[PDB]
C-alpha cells in the first residue's frame, strides 16, 4: 500500500535529520592535551640542562618528531 | 636534537643565557592537527625562580584544565 | 520495507541504552592520587626545615600553584 | 613560598614550635577538582618522633591504597 | 550554547551546584514532532553518585525499551 | 540504512575485542622494587648497629609501617 | 621499633650474635600487595665479612635486575 | 554494588581468593533480550597469570568475532 | 611470551644484539581481519639511538595519521 511506503519515507527523513553535535571540540581538546603532554615531557631535560649550567647548543634533547606540528 | 636547533619546525626553545631570563618551550600546531587550530601555539614558561606554567592561544572550549590561564 | 526500518529503530534504541560504567570513581581517584603526590613532595622540605631548626617563617617552600586547590 | 604563609589558600601547614607537637601539611580540594570532593581534605601528618602518615576525608572508594585511614 | 543557556527553548539542563544535587537534561517535544506527543518530555537524570538513567512521560506504546522506567 | 547500523555494530565488536596486555607484570615489578628500596634502607642502621657492637634489643630501627607487608 | 621486635609482622630481622653468623632483613609481601605475590618474600642477607646481597622468591619476570638471583 | 554482591541478579563476579585461581565476570540475558538468547550467558575469564578472554554459550550465528572461541 | 618466540604466528620481534641494529615489532594481519588487508603488515621500528616510528604496507586510505609514512 502507498501509506506504508510514505511512512517508510517519513522515517527515512526523520533518521537522516538527526542532530549531529559539534565533534570538532572533542578532537581539538584531545589534540591539545596530547601536545600539552608531549611538550611537558621536555621540562625534565630542559631543567636538568639549566641546573647543570650547559649552553643551548650543549643541551641534548631527546625530542622525536610529532605528527602534530606542536 | 639540541636546544639551540631542533629537528622539527613547529617546536622552538628559548634557552636562558643569564640569571634574569626565563626559559620557554613553544609548540605551533599544524600538519595533522585540526584546521581550526592550525596555527595556534602552546607554550611552557619557566620563570628564573624555577616555576613552570602553561599557556595557549587556542579557544577557551579547547583548553584543558591545566592550561586554562 | 517497513520492517527493516523498524529493525533499524530497534537497533538504535538498543545502542542508545548502553550502561554507563559510573566513571566518577576513576576521575576522583586520579585527582586524589595526584594531590597525594603533590602534597607528599613537600615532606622533604618540611623535614629538612624541622631538622635544621628553622622557624615557620624561615622555611622556604618550593611550592607552586596547583590547578586542584589541594 | 613559606611555611608560615603559602601562595595558595587551599594549602595549609601546621609547623611545630616545640619538641612535643606534630607537623601537618593539609590540602583542601577545589577549583578544578570534582564537585563530589569539592571540599574534602587530604593531610600528611608527622609525629614528633618523625613518622609520616597520610589521611583523607573522601569516600572509601576514592581513597588510594596509601591513605586508607 | 552553554549549560546555563542552551541554543533552543526545547532543551533544558539542570546543572548541580553542590555535591548533593542531581544533574538533569530535559527535552520537550514539539516543532516537527507528532501531535500526540507534542508537549511530552524526555529526561536523562544523573544521581550525585554518578549514575545516569532515562525517563519519559510519553505513553507506554511509544516508549523505547531503554526508557521504560 | 540497516547496513550502516550493522557496520557500527561490527566496529563496536572490533573495539571491544582489543587485546589487553598482562598488566600484572608492571604492578608486581613496581611493588617488588618499592619493597626492595624500603628493605635496603634499613641496611644502614643494621650495619651501624653491627659495627657498633649493640645487641638485637639495643638496635633502634627507624622503621615505619609499610602498606605492603614487606 | 627495634631489631629484636619490629613494628609489623611482615618484617623480620635476623641479628647475628657471634662473629661467624650472617645478618638478614626479610620482608614478606601482603596487605596491599598483589594477590599473585601475596605470600612471597624478599631478603637482604649480609655475610660475616660485610657483603650485602638480595634474594627473592617471586617469579623471574617480576624480579628487578638487582635481585636476579 | 560490589564484587561480593552486585545490584543486578543477571551479573555475577567470581573473585579469586588465592594466587592459583582465576577470576570471572558472568552475565546472563533477560527481560529486554530476545527470546532466543533469553537464558544464555556471556563470560569474561581472567587466568591467574593475568590474561583475559571472552566466551559465550549463544549460537555461533550470533557470536561476535571477539568471543568466537 | 618471549621476544625470541611469541605465542602468535602473526607477531614477530626483531631484537638487537650488537648494539648497532634497530629493533622491530612486526604484525601481519589475518584471521578476523578484512580480506582486502588480509596479508599486509604493520611494524614499529626503533633506531639504535632510541627513536620509535611506525610504518605499514596497507593502502594509503586505510592508514591512520600516525603511521602515514
Amino acid at each position: 500500500t502507498l501509506i506504508e511506503l510514505m511512512i517508510v519515507v517519513a522515517i527515512i527523513g526523520i533518521l537522516a535529520a538527526i542532530a549531529i553535535p559539534q565533534y570538532q571540540n572533542y578532537i581539538a581538546k584531545s589534540q591539545v592535551s596530547r601536545v600539552m603532554s608531549e611538550t611537558g615531557s621536555l621540562k625534565t631535560v630542559i631543567e636538568t640542562c639549566i641546573l647543570d649550567g650547559k649552553t643551548a647548543a650543549n643541551c641534548e634533547l631527546g625530542w622525536t618528531n610529532s605528527n602534530l606540528l606542536g | 636534537s639540541t636546544a639551540a636547533v631542533t629537528g622539527q619546525t613547529g617546536l622552538t626553545i628559548t634557552y636562558p643565557a643569564s640569571a634574569t631570563e626565563s626559559a620557554a618551550i613553544q609548540g605551533t600546531f599544524g600538519n595533522s592537527a585540526a584546521i581550526k587550530i592550525k596555527n595556534q601555539t602552546l607554550t611552557w614558561t619557566r620563570t628564573p625562580e624555577g616555576a613552570w606554567s602553561c599557556a595557549t592561544t587556542v579557544e577557551a572550549k579547547f583548553k584543558p584544565a591545566g592550561c586554562a590561564s
